Formats: structure tokens, C-alpha cells, sequence
């Protein structure tokens, strides 16, 4: 397939509908999307591992933040996947307390510094 | 008149100068691969698969006007669907573009890069354009002036 | 009403333009006309790709 | 343009470095315009240099005067809502006497 | 024959560890959608903008029911 087919299929998984009706809210998801393709930080999986341990911790379940560094690893021990960084960075992202400042803490880099 | 239809369409694709006997067997051509398909998903859709394929490579407002005709062209559905059959078959300044230094009220934005980056990419292509020109002017006269006697010549071919 | 029919048969020559179709300004009201008959368009998309064809073998 | 050096020459650099030529014009141009101003007065010279109409400069210094007119507007809202002006180095234009 | 069965394990592997970093972290995607979002981060898309996305579409699902 090629990614914009995939981004309609998405749309009928979140809203349960076909893609004779939903057709707005595609029209909004092309224009994120698109325009906003290329990645605009630098990619490690490393800081990104260390500020999922970070969160998972800050919840008081510092069990499964050593439970993560064992699956984190089995993910290089197959090797079906070619960006790690990507998956997790949404990962984290779509990430929500079962129950501030961040310009402090580590942040990735820029990319701007390079001539791209 | 739909029989009438193919024939007038069959006049325009023909390119002008037997004109009298291609069209006769032109129109076969036309009805010989008309009955293949009839033998053997929404409208809308189907532009922006395309609108987004325009933005991923550069020109943004380009696709965004795509999108503002067909808002405007619903207030004729079968038209449009043939149009995205044949999108890759066609045939191959503004100064008030970026210009941070004109406007009533431009926003801060520190420099770009990006900007001046795909500002001399406008120019390198020029200077290759007058360049191919005269490698496909001097080979397309060369070619016929260091030859055997005759053979680009058509009054020798006679 | 013709003055109606003629701008949304304006509007739709770019949308035509922009999509890379070589289709000019004549063979376009022929094939909105013949589309308007009730043709079904995946069909035009094969005869009008083989007469661009069978042209090209005369030049 | 240091990764680059590893191709592009002097002729290329002007067009590079054309922009931040200007830039380096204003700010070089704005510290020496005010340059004993201190509290209030500071924030009254660089507002000073928004009468340009250039619509490059007139979008940068308009900027920076919404950096440096945050303090001011943090004294004005602290002495109308609770009275309390407070400020060891004399900036705010109402001075209070022991 | 076989290298062509062989991936198809490794990939049953790697979606089925990516669904347990999945619930740990409380995502609420299932097994269906998540790989629909894998294979976009595959071709090279920003994290940034396809989670603004589905931060959105989760957001307006719930002004229609």
C-alpha cells in the first residue's frame, strides 16, 4: 500500500465508518499529514527510552519501568523493524494516566543545525 | 446524438495535415476498445489521494486550490471521476511570494534557510534549461551537417 | 441557463488542468457532453488512452 | 555552512549570508541607540526603532519589544490590582517615598 | 517455502511485544488500528503530526455518539 490509502484506513478504524461517508475529516487529515512529513528531530531511540521509564516511574509503578527495558530489547532481538524511534515517540504520546515544565529536561535535537 | 459524439471526438485527437479514410478506421479503434471494459467508492476521495500526493513533494497551495474547486463545483459527479483516470497522461515570477521585507504586519520568524534554499534551486534549473537547449541544437544540426551525402536531406530521398 | 453551464463548464477545465490531463478545451465539452449522456466514465478513460495511441503510430 | 565545508565558495557565501547581514544591522544598530538606558527608558528606545515601515525590521524590533515591555507590564499589573509596587532598582515611573 | 514463513513469524513476534509496550503505557489503540499506525511510521512520518491526528479523530468520534 502506499500512505495515502493507509491514512483512509485509519479514519474508518477511529471513526466507525466507510469511506463513502467519512470524507471530511480525511480532508483535514491530508493537510496535517501532508506538509508535515519529513522529520524535524533528530532520531535515537535512546532518549526516548529513558522518558518512558521517566513517566512510568513518575506514577508510582516502578515495576513496569523495568518491565518496558526488557520488552525494548526483545524489538532489537527479532528485527522486523527499521524505525524503533518513530513507534515509540507516538507511543508515548497517545499515552494517558490511570491515576508541567518540560524546557528543563532533555529534549531532542533540532535538526536545524544541519544544512537539509 | 451519441453516435454523432464519437465522431466529433475522433476529429479532434486526429492531428491536422489521408483525413478521409483514418477517421473511418479510427472509429473502429474507438469501438474496438470501448466493448473491452463494458465487457469485463466514493468521487471525492479519489482527488484528495492525489491532493495529498501534490503537498508531499513541495507545492502546497497548488493542492490547496485543487480542493477549492471541487467545494465549489458541488453547489457532473461522473466528470471528474474520469479526469483522475488520466492524471499522469498529460505532456511534460510573484515577488510578493516569501519576502519577509513587504507586508502590513509580518510576524518574527529569525532566519530560514529554507526558504533561500529552494530560492536558488528556482535559478539552477534556468541556467540548466539555456543549457540543454544548446546541447539539443547544436546535436539536432550536427547530426545532418557530418553524414553520408543524402541522408538527412528529403529532395535526395526522391 | 446557459450562462450557468458555462461557468461550471469553466470551473471544471482546471481542475482538469492541474490533474495533468491532456485534454484541451474542445475534447472537453465532447466528453462532458458524452459523459452527460450517462456513458459510464471508466470506459472514456480507455478509448481516449488508445486514440492518443494510434495517433502516435502515424507520427 | 561548516558541514558543507567538507562544496561551496566565496560567490556562494554572499548569497548564503545575505540576509543575516541585515539582521546583524539592526541589533548591531539597537544596542548602540540605547545604550545608558536602564528600566522603563530602555523599553521607550527600543520602541523607538518600530517608525522604520520596513517590513523586515518592523517585524523583528516589534518583537523584541514584546520581550522587553513583559517586566513593565508586570510592575503595571501588580500596582493597579493589589498596590504593592516593588522594585529595589528604580524602573517603574511611580516612585514611593519612606 | 520457508525464508517466506519465517517472516511472517518474526513480524507476529514484533506486533504481538509492541501491543504489551502498548497497554503498560495505557494507549488506548487494540491490535487492528496499531498496525495500520505501524506501517505508516515505516514509510518515514512525523510522530509529531500522525498523534495530532489521532488526538483529533478520538476527539471528534465522541461529539457524534
Amino acid at each position: 500500500k502506499s500512505p495515502n490509502v493507509l491514512l483512509q484506513n485509519l479514519c474508518c478504524r477511529i471513526l466507525g465508518r466507510s469511506e463513502a461517508d467519512v470524507a471530511q475529516q480525511f480532508q483535514y487529515a491530508v493537510r496535517v499529514i501532508g506538509s508535515n512529513f519529513a522529520p524535524t528531530v533528530e532520531r535515537d531511540e535512546f532518549l526516548v527510552a529513558e522518558k518512558i521509564k521517566k513517566e512510568l516511574i513518575r506514577q508510582r509503578r516502578e515495576a513496569d519501568a523495568a518491565l518496558f527495558s526488557e520488552l525494548h530489547r526483545k524489538l532489537h532481538s527479532q528485527g522486523v523493524l527499521k524505525n524503533k524511534w518513530s513507534i515509540l515517540y507516538l507511543l508515548l504520546s497517545l499515552s494517558e494516566d490511570p491515576r508541567s515544565y518540560a524546557t528543563l529536561f532533555a529534549q531532542a535535537l533540532p535538526r536545524d543545525a544541519h544544512s537539509t | 446524438s451519441i453516435t454523432q459524439l464519437f465522431d466529433d471526438l475522433c476529429e479532434a485527437l486526429l492531428p491536422a495535415a489521408n483525413r478521409k479514410r483514418a477517421k473511418r478506421s479510427l472509429k473502429k479503434v474507438a469501438y474496438n476498445a470501448l466493448f473491452t471494459n463494458l465487457f469485463q467508492l466514493p468521487a471525492r476521495n479519489k482527488i484528495l489521494m492525489l491532493s495529498f500526493d501534490l503537498r508531499v513533494g513541495g507545492l502546497g497551495p497548488k493542492a490547496d486550490r485543487l480542493e477549492e474547486l471541487v467545494e465549489e463545483l458541488e453547489a457532473v459527479g461522473s466528470v471528474l471521476d474520469l479526469l483522475v483516470q488520466l492524471a499522469g497522461s498529460g505532456p511534460p515570477r510573484d515577488y510578493f511570494l516569501n519576502n519577509k521585507h513587504v507586508g502590513r504586519n509580518v510576524p518574527y520568524s529569525g532566519y530560514d534557510c529554507d526558504d533561500l534554499s529552494v530560492f536558488e534551486m528556482d535559478v539552477q534549473s534556468l541556467i540548466s534549461r539555456e543549457e540543454c537547449l544548446c546541447h539539443s541544437m547544436i546535436q539536432e544540426t550536427l547530426q545532418v551537417m557530418e553524414a553520408a551525402p543524402g541522408t538527412g536531406l528529403p529532395t535526395v530521398g526522391l | 441557463n446557459l450562462n450557468a453551464v458555462r461557468e461550471t463548464m469553466d470551473v471544471l477545465l482546471e481542475i482538469s488542468r492541474i490533474l495533468n490531463t491532456g485534454l484541451d478545451m474542445e475534447t472537453l465539452s465532447i466528453c462532458v457532453r458524452l459523459c452527460e449522456q450517462g456513458i459510464n466514465p471508466e470506459a472514456l478513460s480507455s478509448v481516449i488512452k488508445e486514440l492518443r495511441k494510434a495517433t502516435e503510430a502515424l507520427k | 555552512l561548516h558541514s558543507q565545508l567538507q562544496s561551496l565558495t566565496l560567490r556562494r557565501l554572499l548569497v548564503w549570508t545575505y540576509d543575516p547581514k541585515i539582521r546583524l544591522k539592526t541589533l548591531a544598530a539597537l544596542v548602540d541607540h540605547c545604550q545608558g538606558r536602564k528600566g522603563g527608558e530602555l523599553a521607550s528606545a527600543v520602541h523607538a526603532y518600530t517608525k522604520t515601515g520596513d517590513p523586515y525590521m518592523r517585524s523583528l524590533v516589534q518583537h523584541i519589544l514584546s520581550l522587553v515591555s513583559h517586566p513593565v507590564l508586570s510592575f503595571l499589573y501588580r500596582w493597579i490590582y493589589d498596590g504593592e509596587l516593588e522594585d529595589t532598582y528604580h524602573e517603574f515611573f511611580v516612585a514611593s517615598d519612606p
